[PDB]
DNA sequence: AACTGGTAGAGATTTTTCTTAGC
DNA sequence: GCTAAGAAAAATCTCTACCA
DNA sequence: AACTGGTAGAGATTTTTCTTAGC
DNA sequence: GCTAAGAAAAATCTCTACCA
């Protein structure tokens, strides 16, 4: 599924970190929470819903994941929330945090640098792609499918006034099918035909 | 149908969309979508041009720029009197639809000839982008100066390169595609507004189910082949044609 | 006894020159819509 | 209504000399009034039958 | 002169308008530009009930929009079609399927568009 | 194609990106063509800061698609601007940063983050339109939430995925995803061939 | 033309408040403009 | 071997819309 | 309450002059 | 209140006429 | 012996230039 996200939380250095993972490509967005209440959890979920298209969410039966603020944000953003990979991503994130700890003063700088390293600097898999290339390719393919299915009718919503052989009157508004370089395919009275380019006028005809 | 209308009402209550997106997504006709947009209390220029005069190599150039897309029409004047400025304004009003002119407080812009041209063409003249377009046009003129003998040839070639060759913006379009798309959108809006008024000059008496009485006069929105969309009580609903009587309304 | 059919491509223009009151008018027409631009020339040379 | 449309169409034909379809579509007057406005002009009426 | 018939017909229309509004200008150049404005935006009727300016705007905008739409459609296509046509029952190479209709299909071969009935074609995914 | 690009640049002096798109030439030849004239980017982000109800709102806009990303700052110092730039570099690939001649963007911490993230930092009519549109959306949906932070985030969501306007009829997120995907496939095919 | 008829019908309905068929048969205007003249009156009603 | 008549208006004839008498 | 005769109003078809 | 366009030819499409194979 | 496919030959319809 190209639009399913999972969430989890953990502890590090006395803080509380929350990690959200796009499952189909392994995309990690993590933030540092100053508290474990439902307000900042729903705020992080709202920022995730505003940055990336989230259509299906999967969480655990926690105390801050069961909140009226989280229910209000999921209702406002039209998210299907279900209760029930992320542990392996948390293990990878903690190992990268311990790898580049010696360059960060605070904790949040090391957390965001570990997120950047895991997202763009660990090329693995089969094809040799990172995680950002995988999530961009997956969402682009799904959007290309849906927009193709709409754009067929969107290009068939035009009108063509054509001219036939040895008749000096412009015919009625037949429907356009495809506009080539030197030929135009129209449909007129459930009859498909091909007219040259110099014998057609293509209008949208607002009226 | 009715499910699509209720989904469009909930979507516009949540996110405050436009009417084109709802008419494309929810598969409702555009008059109902524009009605839903116009009934929102929280949801309530393509014909403006700017003029300028400049000097270059002993000649006087006059530049008219369409503001909403960046479209430059330039010409070379023999002098800087009012009659040639009025003649250039008349040519610009003859080729493109002009309804609002923005100028500065020059002398030749304040004349009886320009006043008579604006009166005959019905143009609102306002005395106060253009400097940036003049900088870009003069850099292009100094860029391709050597390929022309006179100055007017370089001026017209710079206008052509600025209009149809330099591409930028969000989608990467030139200036001519932007002005043509903007004017086409304005034309679609005016045609749909005329159809909206001509349909909304009616009245509908509707009869509810399991009742043999006619209800109050609801306003017609869209008259279909089997369904009829009416507005009543600040609410939209769909009633079949067998329970409706469409009468003319003289309610000016 | 037959007639032809001229080109009607969406980027084709036709041009001509005519006389009126001793002046020389020049007319250019976009064919597929009927769009007219016209000017007055001082002479009928090639530079204008 | 369209009575101010009729007066403005009379002034606009007095200035620009439109045909009847342009006035009947711009000012939303019925076509018989626009045809009569065109028919009451002496600068117009240049055609056979 | 019948080859460029459009510009001669427009000469006739422009001369009639010039004779209609001659008494409102002094020179002849002002009357020419006013006749251009009157012909462009004050005369409706024709193909779609438009004037000249609305029709040229609609034509160029529809051309640009349909080129962008068919590019975005055709860049993600599939379902190649092998078809059989001609006086002899031969087989031609890889052609692109454009539209699958009830009765015939539209194929593109060698940048040429053709309409082939559904009895003489087979689609390979 | 190369002769067509040389004739087109000799006639109208086009830029190398439009010639590489319209004539299907790899970018190094077009760069050398533009560099050999005597008379003569999908990863560029523009940054700005504004004020609203006493708060400081920082706004980063992706230019070639019109994508927005906004945040509420508690102060106008340099460390918070460097932290927001670090989060922006950790979320999306940033290669060219455009800013104004300001005080917070010209700081040692922000320059250290720019050095660590390898971003070209440059100082110099789109961002004003984006800020004005964000202000109109904020004034539209102000009464649906209490604080200004929730209103800012909901305005970012509405501007990103609920405004299907323009010529193509595309939202901002679909445009930036398609642009970066097509640029990645172009660089992959150019590195292969 | 009947444009002066439309002006005289406006004056006559402003004085005497005639109905639409009476003005259409007297001043010889079409029935749509006479019905609109009766429709624009706030005191009258087309019936 | 690669070129070509078209535009707008006046009436006549057919079709749609609106008001009202009869059952 | 419902149907249909009848008249007005809008949509469509055929035919001609003029531009060179 | 008593006046007005017509003639002949080139192709395209439909109809009639003639010869011959099949049962 | 009779019928019908098929091709040639004659009859009919539509459209244009020129005369002033
Ligand atoms: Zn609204
Ligand atoms: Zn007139
Ligand atoms: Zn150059
Ligand atoms: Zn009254």
């Amino acid at each position: 599924s190209p639009k399913t996200w999972q969430m989890d939380c953990t502890h590090l250095e006395g803080k509380v970190i929350i990690v959200a993972v796009h499952v189909a490509s392994g995309y990690i967005e993590a933030e540092v929470l100053p508290a474990e209440t439902g307000k900042e959890t729903a705020h992080f979920l709202l920022k995730l819903a505003a940055r990336w298209p989230v259509k299906h969410l999967h969480t655990d039966n926690g105390d801050n994941f069961t909140s009226s603020a989280v229910q209000a944000v999921c209702w406002w953003a039209q998210i299907e929330h279900t209760f029930g990979v992320v542990e392996s991503m948390n293990h990878q994130l903690k190992t990268i945090i311990t790898q580049i700890r010696d360059q960060a003063e605070k904790i949040e700088t090391a957390v965001q640098m570990a997120v950047l390293i895991h997202n763009f600097k660990r090329k693995g898999g089969i094809g040799g792609y990172s995680a950002g290339e995988r999530i961009i390719d997956i969402i682009a393919s799904d959007l290309q499918t849906t927009k193709l299915q709409n754009q067929i009718s969107k290009i068939q919503n035009f009108r063509v006034y054509f001219r036939e052989g040895r008749d000096q009157q412009w015919k009625g508004p037949a429907t356009l099918i495809w506009k080539g370089e030197g030929a135009v395919v129209i449909q007129d009275g459930q009859d498909l035909k091909v007219v040259p380019r110099r014998k057609c006028k293509i209008i949208k005809d607002y009226g | 149908f009715l499910d699509g209308i209720e989904k469009a009402q909930e979507e516009h209550e949540k996110y405050h969309n436009n009417w084109r997106a709802m008419a494309e997504d929810f598969q409702i006709p555009q008059v109902v979508a524009k009605e839903i947009v116009a009934q929102c209390p929280k949801c309530q220029s393509p014909k403006t041009w700017q003029m300028d005069c400049t000097h270059l190599e002993g000649k006087v150039i006059i530049v008219a720029v369409h503001v909403a897309s960046g479209y430059i029409e330039a010409e070379v004047l023999p002098a800087e009197t009012g009659k040639e400025t009025a003649h250039f304004l008349l040519k610009l009003a003859a080729r493109w639809p002009v309804k609002h002119l923005h100028t500065d407080n020059g002398d030749n812009f304040t004349s009886s000839a320009v006043q008579a041209v604006c009166w005959w063409a019905q143009i609102e003249h306002t005395f106060g982008v253009v400097e940036s377009m003049n900088h870009q046009l003069k850099t292009i003129i100094t860029q391709i100066r050597d390929q022309a003998e006179k100055i007017e040839t370089a001026v017209q070639m710079a206008v052509l390169i600025h209009n149809f060759k330099r591409k930028g913006g969000i989608g990467g379009y030139s200036a001519g595609e932007r002005i043509i798309d903007i004017i086409a959108s304005d034309l679609q809006t005016t045609k749909l507004q005329n159809q909206i008024s001509k349909i909304q000059n009616f009245r509908v008496y509707f009869r509810e189910g399991r009742d043999q009485q006619w209800k109050g006069p609801a306003t017609l929105i869209w008259k279909g082949e089997g369904a009829v969309v009416i507005q009543d009580g600040q609410d939209l609903k769909v009633v079949p044609r067998r329970k409706c009587k469409i009468i003319k309304d003289y309610g000016r | 006894a037959m007639h032809g059919q001229v080109d009607a491509s969406p980027k084709t223009w036709q041009m001509d020159c005519t006389h009126l009151e001793g002046k020389v008018i020049i007319v250019a027409v976009h064919v597929a819509s009927g769009y007219i631009e016209a000017e007055v020339l001082p002479a009928e040379t090639g530079k204008e | 209504g369209f009575l101010d449309g009729i007066e403005k169409a009379q002034e606009e034909h007095e200035k620009y000399h439109n045909n009847w379809r342009a006035m009947a579509e711009d000012f939303q007057i019925p076509q018989v009034v626009a045809k009569e406005i065109v028919a009451q002009c002496p600068k117009c009426q240049v055609k056979g039958e | 002169p019948q080859s460029q018939g459009v510009v001669e017909s427009m000469n006739h229309q422009l001369k009639t308008i010039i004779t209609q509004i001659r008494d409102q200008a002094e020179k002849i150049e002002t009357a020419v530009q006013m006749a251009v404005l009157i012909h462009n935006f004050k005369r409706k009727g024709g193909i779609g009930g438009y004037s000249a300016g609305e029709r040229i705007i609609d034509i160029i905008a529809s051309d640009l929009q349909t080129t962008k739409l068919q590019n975005q459609i055709s860049k993600i296509q599939n379902f190649r079609v092998y078809f059989r046509e001609g006086r002899d029952q031969q087989w031609k190479g890889p052609a692109t399927l454009i539209w699958k209709g009830e009765g015939a299909v539209v194929i593109q071969d060698g940048q040429d568009l053709k309409v082939v009935p559904r009895r003489k074609c087979k689609i390979i995914k």
